[PDB]
């Protein structure tokens, strides 16, 4: 796990240099937008139920996915999903509120790959519905805690694709 | 006057012993152990950290 | 940083960030201000926090600078003064991530093997450390001084 | 409380207190009065709180004090608002220890168990909570009103 | 495990009644002492190994025991000696911290005569060690401090008596 | 067997000291209290059958215990269990007059627990009654004396259980 | 203790405590701080009370500091010396108890067995310790004077 | 109260307390702390005296409680208990004060009118609250059992 | 007229109940006081006429109510005034002693607006008066019972009011 | 400054009490220790340059200290040298006159560790030197002098190092 | 002491104790047993000593204690009496010392400057210490009078 302030002492520490004002400045900056990163995260963890529902809805229900024999079907295989997004989901806010994508590119993208094509998974199904899950946070915590929030969901999609 | 009575919830709910700090140490720290709540546990969950 | 280490927590027990630990993330972000300026006292007294509280290192440990000890000659010596500046550095970054995890990550996990490997004493180096130490007190305000004084106090501790 | 939860959690790393946790404990401390402050008017207005958030709940829930309810008659309905008087009981515990775990564990570990044998309905446990959060809410200000209010969802998010 | 707060809450569980006003007051003063706790904690958590070192030297070195035949011979039993002294202080700063002598009951001194009694430790000499243990700790943590502390040491050597 | 005097000249003695200030404010607070503990036991040892009288009524009658095959039916069982209840109470009040516990558990609790276990005695019911003792002799000796009372009783109760 | 002593004898006799034997622990209890008193004022004088008697000691009885007797050596004299301070301190504590019970536990039961291993002769110290009665009768007025010499007199008698 | 009664007799004749009168005034405010125990006593056992002296009056006076009596009848036995707990109320109420105005006020004045009215005969109740005058003692200490009894000593001989 | 103690049993009797822990907490705290209230009664006593000549001199005095076409004028109506003001002065030590007003309301205020009205003394400046006897009074029996005081020398003056 | 009169008289003052016996014996020992000490007195006054010729011979003469680059190596280092351990033994004569180490701590110990640090002077060069100088003076001053001079040089030394 | 103001200007001097001075030293070396003597006196009678002094005082100059005094009233004259108790000890701590240093540094700087501030007069004060040094010269030997007149006299030329 890293994060914007251990990000930048990390580069000082290859440079074996002191804190540079730029580097002051860096750090200023994530302050800066660190009030505004913890209300989102309040926002989403009260309303998480209500994104995976509605994203679920939105692309992942009605469909020959779920029907029998599209591998969503079975209250097994149904309650794996709802889950993986949940995972997805509440990594993206522990990425967006450190600032940095490296939870997601250390925690949860690697080996995901090869588990969801020996199980069979669909990862283009799967990165659909995180862009939908992606679209409903947005709405809900604000424009531009959404813009903070997209980046990582589309670091996620990228990972899976 | 107002008749202040005591509500029943009150009275249903209320121990009228007069526990004293034998009884208190004892009463408080029966069943299992609490070490079975003030413990932790160990994941190797990343290599990496 | 505190926040990573809250994020580390609430990731290991499944569940989003708590509402006090929210309070905590917000609290130390807006702070920040007074950190920085911690660190930028350290790094602006870098020269004399290192000179003065090496020498007075070697004046109470004078066995590591005399002849047939780890610090014997000045070309040794100068080495020494560098361990004690990487020290400083470390806890400079400690102050502004407001947690001794990255002080931890850079340069105590393993401490007694590179130090032994070399032949360097550790409690030593705690001796000097603590020089610096007390000499950052002067420099730093009261209030200011403890705030510093706890990441010298995690190395010290390690150290021994 | 944190107090001892960071102290089981250094003790099972065999780690003295860590200025993390210290500095964690020093906030809890620190804001102590106004914690100890909301835990008083919630004991002081025991009784209000109790009755009309139960009134509340059986307004949201004639079912549950109508003939054939878990909650039936004068000795019923009063065992119902006994317990909805524990878990009042157990927030003030709660809010004076500064986290939940005088709660979890007096109250909330097989809740569903006691209360499927019992009978009752686990969901109407939890919206006479609500009630209770809502009437204790008004009973303090916005900031102290919130700092127990995630006390209180706390309790029906387990009850659920 | 219990601390004051944990202490006084359960107390009050236990008679079923809201928290007094005299628990109340309980509460306030262990507030009211935490700060001091916490500096104490700092302090002695830096000068942990210093402190053993100096009480083992002030009553464990150059007499009888350490002499061969005296149980702390060997360097088996010096590195065992020393370790427990840590693990007494350790516990002692535990207890401290907590405002509460439960941590010392339930974690140290529960079967630790017993055991004592059994490898033929001497009960009065590791009584001593600590006593000179706590000589040292109230020097560096400072008086008011030092008053805390000792009432978990003496904790500690009613225990092994 | 000890007193509150007895046990704090014993300590002192385990330390090796003559009685020092605070071993003396010990003795004074003891000797001060010792008035309100002779005024106590003059009352309960008047009322001594009324408070098994009313214990034994209050708890143990009119129940599976005191019928047919209940551990208190037959006469020579209900005359031994308030025989018990009384050996209980006269001990308590000579715990209350010495100020010390160290006689119940020398005394009253050395196997207890065993010899009610091989009699078939129900230990619950019996803490059931010297509960209801304590409720009443409280009440007689008032409420400072009574939680003197109360804290010997509870001890009885916890060796018992 | 007066006490102990009462409640032993009324639990041979299984009886509450007799309306006498409590109106003796009452007088007791009034008369407890001038008990007190007088224990202080012998620890408080401990020094001069055991050196003085010690001496008086020796001089009746030149046998035992002569070479070829216990005590002879200043080591051995201190040792003695001790044993007039150890009986010292068990009759402060009976005149503050009340009876010769804690006296008679702590020492003076196996008196005999003891001494005899050790060589001492038990009059000797019987001696001695009559000798620490004289300098304490003069420390005290003769009212404390005869409360602590009573006790100093079982003491000896027992010696005997 | 003594309070009242001083104030009462200072205003008739237009004066300031007499240092007589605030006399009785310290006095009375000196006991206070034994008076609320003694009437403490007799609320905690009140359930006591009243079954017991219950029975000592109905054996005493059998009339009233056999059939064609007053209180024939566990409805109107209840009555009569509950007049004892009344009069015992008073009593606890007159302890506190110090004065029988309290007594005199609420249960005294017309007792013969208001008995005559229902019918019940004076005499027996005379004999149930004397009955309570020794329960009472039993329960208390002889000091205060003196006290308390002139209080119930006013009362019968008011009934009288 | 009617004490706090009169009046603690009188609620207690008009609710039917013993004397409870709350009300007896009422009582305890009053016999506590009473030894202020007792000897700020004594200084009162023997300071009266010191404690209205100087209310008269610091509010009366030397003003339109003593020159002739006032109220005071006239050595009748001067001797008057003094009199009511130490009824006003008695009466409130009596308030005082008992802590109650009742003493107040049933002998002094029953009516004193509606006479005052009646011979058109003016109650502004009884008002005044009396609030200058509260601070002379203050001075005399000190600050912990001239607040006590206070309160029932304010009564006055509210009902003159 | 302090003396051991002086000193006793401060704590009595702290106390608030008028002389006690344990303060007339406190300060009979000094007035013993009088003669004693005035004799040292002008025994060191008479061989002080004697004893810091002594001194330096037996610890730091002809040594590496003395030899070039020595921090002594130089007329003028070696008369600074001298001088301040002239310094240093006539405030400890002060000191053992006066009974008392408030004298040294106020003037001899005021931040000379700090100055001989930045300096460069060896603070355990200064200490070996102390030593020698108190084996010096205690030959010259006689043994129950030469034990009351060692307390005093001793507080030097240990404040130095 | 006079060996601390001896010590004092020697300090100035930078030169080793005077032999007159060390003379001087000597000569309160051979005093110490008679100076202890007199103190103990004055200790013993301190009570009535002050008592006959304040009577004195107060006799001298009556508007000290008289209405607008500013001991006016039992608690300020009893505070009067204190103050005179503080330099009575003070007058006994410098018959022990020898010299008037133990006297200057409490009670003699800037003494005028607190009397000025809560209102008491510096010349009643004065004639009190006279009074003091009167009974105390009554209580003490002809020599032990002069000596402790002494030390009484630079108090009171201090007040002036
Ligand atoms: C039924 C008596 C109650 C109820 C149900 C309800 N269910 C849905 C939607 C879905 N249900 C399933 C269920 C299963 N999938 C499985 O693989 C299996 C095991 C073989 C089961 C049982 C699924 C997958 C869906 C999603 C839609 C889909 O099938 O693609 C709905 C619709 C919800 C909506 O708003 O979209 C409802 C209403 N509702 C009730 O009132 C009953 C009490
Ligand atoms: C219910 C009638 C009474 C009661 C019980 C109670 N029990 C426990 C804890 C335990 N009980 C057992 C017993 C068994 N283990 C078994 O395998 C079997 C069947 C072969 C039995 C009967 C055990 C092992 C435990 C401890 C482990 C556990 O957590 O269950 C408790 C305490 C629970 C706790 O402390 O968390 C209680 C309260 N309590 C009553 O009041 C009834 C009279
Ligand atoms: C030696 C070449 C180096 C050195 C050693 C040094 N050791 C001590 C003190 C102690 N050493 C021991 C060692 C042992 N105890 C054992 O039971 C065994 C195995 C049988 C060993 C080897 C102990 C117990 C002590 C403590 C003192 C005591 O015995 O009571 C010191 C003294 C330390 C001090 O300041 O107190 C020293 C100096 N020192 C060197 O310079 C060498 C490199
Ligand atoms: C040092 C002051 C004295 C001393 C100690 C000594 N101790 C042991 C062995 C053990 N000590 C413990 C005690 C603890 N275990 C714990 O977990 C804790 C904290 C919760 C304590 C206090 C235990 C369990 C052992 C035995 C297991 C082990 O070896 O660790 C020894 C070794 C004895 C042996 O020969 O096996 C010694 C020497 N020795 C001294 O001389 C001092 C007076
Ligand atoms: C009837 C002839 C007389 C009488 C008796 C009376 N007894 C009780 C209560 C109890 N009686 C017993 C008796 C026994 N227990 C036994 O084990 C045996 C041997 C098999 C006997 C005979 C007991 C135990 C009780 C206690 C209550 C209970 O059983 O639970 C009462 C009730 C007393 C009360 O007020 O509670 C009475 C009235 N009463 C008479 O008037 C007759 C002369
Ligand atoms: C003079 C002969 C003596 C004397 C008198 C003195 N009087 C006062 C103050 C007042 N005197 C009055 C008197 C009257 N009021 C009336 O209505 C009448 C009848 C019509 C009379 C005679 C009053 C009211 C006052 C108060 C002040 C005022 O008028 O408002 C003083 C002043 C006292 C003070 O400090 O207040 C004095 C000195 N003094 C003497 O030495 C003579 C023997
Ligand atoms: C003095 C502060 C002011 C003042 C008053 C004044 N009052 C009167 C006359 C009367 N006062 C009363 C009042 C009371 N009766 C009571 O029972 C009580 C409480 C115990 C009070 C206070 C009454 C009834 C009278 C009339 C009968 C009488 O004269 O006593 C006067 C005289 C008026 C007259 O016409 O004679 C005066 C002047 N006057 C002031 O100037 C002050 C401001
Ligand atoms: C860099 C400047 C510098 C100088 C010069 C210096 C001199 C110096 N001369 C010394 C000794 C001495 N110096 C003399 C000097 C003399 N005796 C005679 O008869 C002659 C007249 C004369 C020289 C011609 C003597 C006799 C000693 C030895 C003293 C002794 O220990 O008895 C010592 C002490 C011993 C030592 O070195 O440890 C020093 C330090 N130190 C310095 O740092
Ligand atoms: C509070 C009383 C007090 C102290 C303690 C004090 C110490 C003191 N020592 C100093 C230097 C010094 N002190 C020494 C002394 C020594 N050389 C040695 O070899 C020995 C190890 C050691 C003592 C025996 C030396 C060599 C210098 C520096 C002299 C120079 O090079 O200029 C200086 C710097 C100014 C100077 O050069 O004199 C101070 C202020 N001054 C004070 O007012």
């Amino acid at each position: 796990m890293q994060d914007a302030i251990t990000a930048v002492i990390n580069a000082s520490d290859v440079q074996g240099k002191y804190l540079d004002t730029a580097a002051m400045e860096k750090l200023k900056a994530y302050f800066a937008t660190g009030e505004l990163r913890v209300r989102a995260a309040s926002v989403i963890s009260a309303n998480a139920a209500n994104i995976v529902k509605e994203a679920v809805a939105k692309s992942l229900l009605y469909s020959d996915i779920t029907r029998p024999g599209g591998n969503m079907y079975t209250t097994r295989r149904y309650a794996a999903c709802i889950r993986d997004l949940d995972y997805y989901l509440r990594y993206a806010t522990y990425a967006m509120l450190a600032g940095d994508p490296s939870i997601l590119d250390e925690r949860v993208l690697n080996g995901l790959k090869e588990t969801y094509n020996s199980l069979g998974v669909p990862i283009a199904a799967t990165v659909q519905a995180i862009q939908a899950m992606k679209e409903v946070t947005a709405s809900l915590v604000g424009a531009d805690a959404g813009k903070e929030m997209g980046i990582y969901f589309d670091y996620i999609c990228s990972g899976l694709s | 006057p107002e008749k202040e009575e005591t509500p029943r919830f009150v009275e249903l709910g209320a121990v009228t012993e007069l526990r004293t700090e034998p009884a208190i140490q004892f009463r408080a720290n029966q069943g299992v152990s609490k070490r079975r709540e003030q413990t932790k546990v160990f994941k190797l969950t990343d290599l990496n950290d | 940083s505190v926040v990573t280490k809250s994020i580390v927590n609430a990731d290991a027990e499944a569940r989003y960030l708590s509402p006090g630990e929210l309070d905590r993330i917000k609290n130390f972000v807006s702070t920040g201000e007074r950190r920085l300026r911690i660190a930028q006292t350290l790094t602006e007294n870098r020269e004399r926090i290192v000179k003065q509280a090496g020498d007075q290192l070697f004046q109470k440990r004078p066995d590591v600078v005399s002849p047939g000890g780890n610090a014997y000659g000045e070309e040794m010596t100068a080495t020494c003064l560098r361990d004690l500046d990487y020290y400083l550095r470390l806890v400079t970054y400690g102050i502004v991530a407001g947690d001794v995890t990255p002080i931890e990550e850079i340069g105590l996990v393993g401490v007694r093997e590179m130090y032994n490997s070399l032949g360097t004493p550790i409690p030593a180096v705690a001796e000097g450390i603590r020089a610096m130490k007390n000499v950052a007190c002067s420099l730093l305000s009261a209030e200011d001084a403890a705030e510093a004084g706890s990441y010298f106090d995690f190395v010290i501790g390690a150290m021994q």
